[PDB]
């Protein structure tokens, strides 16, 4: 039982830890699509180019 | 001016109409602006690739 509840409390915590795992990704994520549209724009000023 | 000068005020409008006229100039950039990959549809295909 000892063992089990230490496995128990450990799995608890890995959860959280993937959970923020999942906060910083999707906080990348964004920034990404905001490079990418600026990207977009400059494509936009190449073509005219 | 249209009773008087008319040939002149022609000249000034229209000219040869090939590189002369306020007219031919207009149609001119407006046909630039209007032709396809043109700036309108340029801008088009981009908020239309954001939407995507």
């Amino acid at each position: 039982a000892n063992r089990f509840t230490a496995n128990i409390k450990g799995l608890t915590q890995a959860s959280r830890n993937a959970n923020d795992g999942i906060s910083i990704a999707q906080t990348t994520e964004g920034a990404l699509n905001e490079i990418n549209n600026n990207l977009q724009r400059v494509r936009e000023l190449a073509v005219q180019s | 001016v249209l009773k008087d000068n008319t040939a002149a005020a022609r000249e000034l409008l229209v000219g040869d109409g090939k590189e002369t006229g306020i007219t031919t100039k207009i149609a001119t950039e407006v046909k630039s602006y209007l032709a396809d990959d043109g700036i309108i549809d340029n801008a088009q295909d981009n908020v239309n690739a954001t939407l995507k």
